[PDB]
């Protein structure tokens, strides 16, 4: 309830939060604190669209690239309305999954010579067909 | 007598939707026998309107006169000229008008900078600052906003374009906002939108508060695990 | 002073575009009014229902054939009040339209939704209005009451949540996605009135859709 | 009908000490009816049906309605140390999409240290 | 002829584990013949019901001919064996020269040596 | 009723830099009377070219009557203002007791933070 989250990133699993927290008594001294919390997969590969690509061991988290805006706003002018873009700066490599997404694949199966690609669910469950 | 004549800059004609010429007359002495008038290129006249303020402190008159031509025969490059025919004036003045052609466009950036820490320890005023630089033409709008509502104008100022030293064909403009120190120590959030011609959606917005600035403590956690291959 | 008995906004393309027409007792005029401020038009789009204003501005006239007369009154209107009956005017006078402009607003597409793919309606994919194209709704959040808010809207009554074992027999979309992270928390009027990203915008894919089975 | 559950099982450490041959195991539970299909492959390439070996499902003495079958298959040990990567594939009516994979190597699965490097740059940037 | 077989006891996985409902052993013999094994199980030095426990039968092995192989396949819950607790599998054949060899397996087993790890904050 | 001003420095921001062209410094003076005021730019002690910064001009607060304001901004390479290199505005206003008054910045201006890092292995 004392904290405002600013990010909640599931690709990196990043989530940053702000709280201002009221030192002393003077108005002046109050620290104002940035939390960050990661959590890195130890069995995920480089590519995770792809079984044969091989481990990953370099994570590299850039905080000015993840607390980015990229969503025009509407602004009222007392004359019409606009669309503005929040940010300029506006292929990004998706480190774990993501729940609400289905992560498929395409798998050659033989049985008595004819070969029958299928459609594969490399996540345990996420969604259905 | 002096007779200034401005164009109107793309700013009013983003806001106001009119393109309005006026031809500013100082130092007058006798109104009842002036006419301000416009014509166009070939010697047509164009329906003005003339309104006479106040007196001044000097015993001078102002003459105020507006003209209307939308944008579609102004943007064209067609001239236009201020005539001001005065009974003391032997020669009515002449004077013209017209838009510039054949400057590039670069794309303006957007800088918000926080009040000084110096300030906010006298409890009496803050001062946030909007800079907008490196932008052609020398052609800006910056209007301050708080929780979607235009501010009063007073509380805030904003200067003429001035050329960059370091670069050539680009300039730079400022603006200055006043506030209490207990409105922004609460938390209040502001806004600084910029109009200008070479945006891609002709319309920018930045964003200050307290709370989203420089934080004293960087509590950073990290957490590994060999099973959590998936965030929901 | 006449009280205005409708607006019309003829000469534009369709009903919610065009010049504003005050309806005059008996014959009708064109107003073009000073201070014509965002305010006002919204209470004349309002009056139509054609939805939000968006747009005001008063045009040159070269040879527009601007027959219709003017009025001679103003409608200073504060926006949020109600039809252009409660709203102030001045007592009659001269007129303030100096300049010869006749006076043009933008209103905006009213909303609608349906049911596209089900049986005897009350059924199938969810497919929404906007900017005259019908476009699919994501899934990625759609709670138990974001499936409510739709069925009542369309008199459908209570969902007999139907699980994703029949939500197969619809299929995927080939519109855009136009709503993403739709989050309706109360019954409200409407799914725009709900908090979504924008219209436009999304991370998902036609495979991703929502489908919605009411009780019929 | 019941989704079955797939886990890989790295060959023994104290088997490829004697550099001769490892052995992978793929589990299959929980499921039924009794009828199943698992094929191995190798990055892609299906393998031969002379390598592997299946046997015929058993019922599960803890919870009955659920049972369970295995797949073993040999690999020579040099292949393995090299670091090649091997899949399992099991077909049943249960799953939502009917066929899922698991994929196993050297380096996951039951290995000797974790090598690890993080960096976090901008730390400073803007917000807002 | 009569030949030596050998015993491999593997751990249960980490994933299965992960979903804190169960565990699985087994107990891999192989490189033996004829077909006559008698496997069992124990916990702490005491044996335990035959209802816990699977036994497969001999299958020939396509890759060396005259060898066999079997397997056991024992159930364990997550918690009990998350307490620390000794499982032992016990082979029974006429080749072995004592008749008897025994294996165990602990929840230790496989535990990592090294955890190399190296941070970097660059605020630039 | 001749008033002293008061000088504000802006550190440069931290996005500008971060995109690596230069930085912007800014002098901010307000609360003097007359409008009477010189600000200049010195560094190291050396004062710069008058082709470094560019001075605005004296006008009204809308807020207080009486009181004028204006500012300096000088451009700087992100190299130069990463070596550590200082920069100061001296202001002149006959006002001011010495008729001098002075405020330096630098990179180091600023309040010192903590970093509690935790590396949780589990
Ligand atoms: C990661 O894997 C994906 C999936 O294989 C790669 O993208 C696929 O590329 C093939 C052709 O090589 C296409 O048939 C698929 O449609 C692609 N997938 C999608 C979702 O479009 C992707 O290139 C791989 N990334 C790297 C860096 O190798
Ligand atoms: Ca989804
Ligand atoms: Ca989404």
């Amino acid at each position: 309830d004392e904290r405002i989250v600013l990010v909640d990133n599931k690709c990196k699993c990043a989530r940053i939060t702000s709280r201002i927290i009221r030192s002393s008594e003077d108005p002046n001294e109050d620290i104002v604190e940035r939390n960050i919390r990661i959590i890195v997969p130890l069995n995920n590969r480089e590519n995770i669209s792809d079984p044969t690509s091989p481990l990953r061991t370099r994570f590299v988290y850039h905080l000015s690239d993840l607390c980015k805006k990229c969503d025009p706003t509407e602004v009222e002018l007392d004359n019409q309305i606009v669309t503005a873009t929040q940010s300029n700066i506006c292929t990004e490599t998706c480190y774990t999954y993501d729940r609400n997404k289905c992560y498929t694949a395409v798998v050659p199966l033989v049985y008595g010579g004819e070969t029958k690609m299928v459609e594969t669910a490399l996540t345990p469950d996420a969604c259905y067909p | 007598i002096r007779v200034f004549a401005i164009p109107p800059s793309f700013a009013s004609i983003f806001l106001t939707k009119s393109t309005k010429l006026t031809c500013l007359v100082t130092d007058l002495t006798t109104y009842d026998s002036v006419t301000i008038s416009w014509t166009r290129q070939n010697g047509e006249a164009v329906k003005t309107h003339t309104n006479i303020s106040e007196s001044h402190p000097n015993a001078t008159f102002s003459a105020v006169g507006e003209a209307s031509i939308c944008e579609d025969d102004w943007n064209s490059g067609e001239r236009f000229t201020c005539t001001v025919t005065h009974t003391d004036l032997p020669s009515p003045l002449k004077q013209t008008i017209s838009r510039p052609k054949g400057v590039a466009l670069h794309r303006p950036d957007v800088y918000l900078l926080p009040p000084a820490r110096e300030q906010l320890n006298l409890r009496e005023s803050a001062t946030i600052t909007c800079l907008v630089t490196g932008f052609s033409p020398a052609d800006v709008f910056v209007q301050w906003m708080q929780r979607g509502q235009p501010l009063s104008p007073e509380k805030y100022v904003t200067s003429a374009p001035m050329p960059e030293p370091q670069a050539p064909g680009r300039y730079f403009a400022h603006s200055i906002l006043t506030v209490s120190e207990e409105e922004w120590n609460t938390g209040e959030t502001y806004t600084c939108v910029v109009a200008h011609e070479a945006l891609p959606n002709r319309v920018t917005e930045r964003t200050v508060d307290k709370s989203t600035g420089k934080p004293t403590l960087y509590n950073v956690s990290l957490v590994m695990s060999d099973t959590a291959g998936t965030c929901y | 002073s006449p009280v205005p008995e409708g607006v019309r906004l003829a000469d534009g393309p369709g009903h919610c575009k065009g010049r504003v027409e005050v309806k005059h007792q008996n014959q009708w005029y064109t107003v073009c009014q000073t201070g014509w401020s965002l305010r006002a038009a919204k209470v004349v789009c309002r009056q139509l229902g054609c939805g939000r204003a968006v747009l005001t501005q008063k045009r040159c006239n070269k040879h527009a054939y601007g027959r219709k007369p003017i009025w001679l009154s103003q409608m200073s209107c504060s926006g949020r009040e109600a039809t252009l009956q409660d709203c102030p005017s001045g007592p009659w006078g001269k007129n303030t339209c100096n300049h010869d402009e006749d006076t043009w607003v933008e209103c905006e597409d009213p909303f609608d939704l349906r049911l596209v793919g089900g049986d005897n309606l009350c059924s199938g994919r969810l497919e929404v209005l906007h900017k005259g194209v019908w476009g699919s709704v994501c899934d990625d959040n759609w709670g138990e009451k974001e499936d409510q808010v739709v069925c009542k809207q369309l008199g459908c009554g209570k969902s007999l949540s139907p699980s994703f074992r029949d939500r197969k027999c619809y299929g995927p979309g080939v519109g855009r996605i136009w709503l993403d992270n739709v989050r309706c928390s109360g019954e409200e009027q409407s799914l725009e009135q709900c908090q979504h990203r924008f219209w436009g915008f999304h991370d998902c894919t036609h495979q991703e859709d929502v489908a919605v089975i009411c009780s019929g």
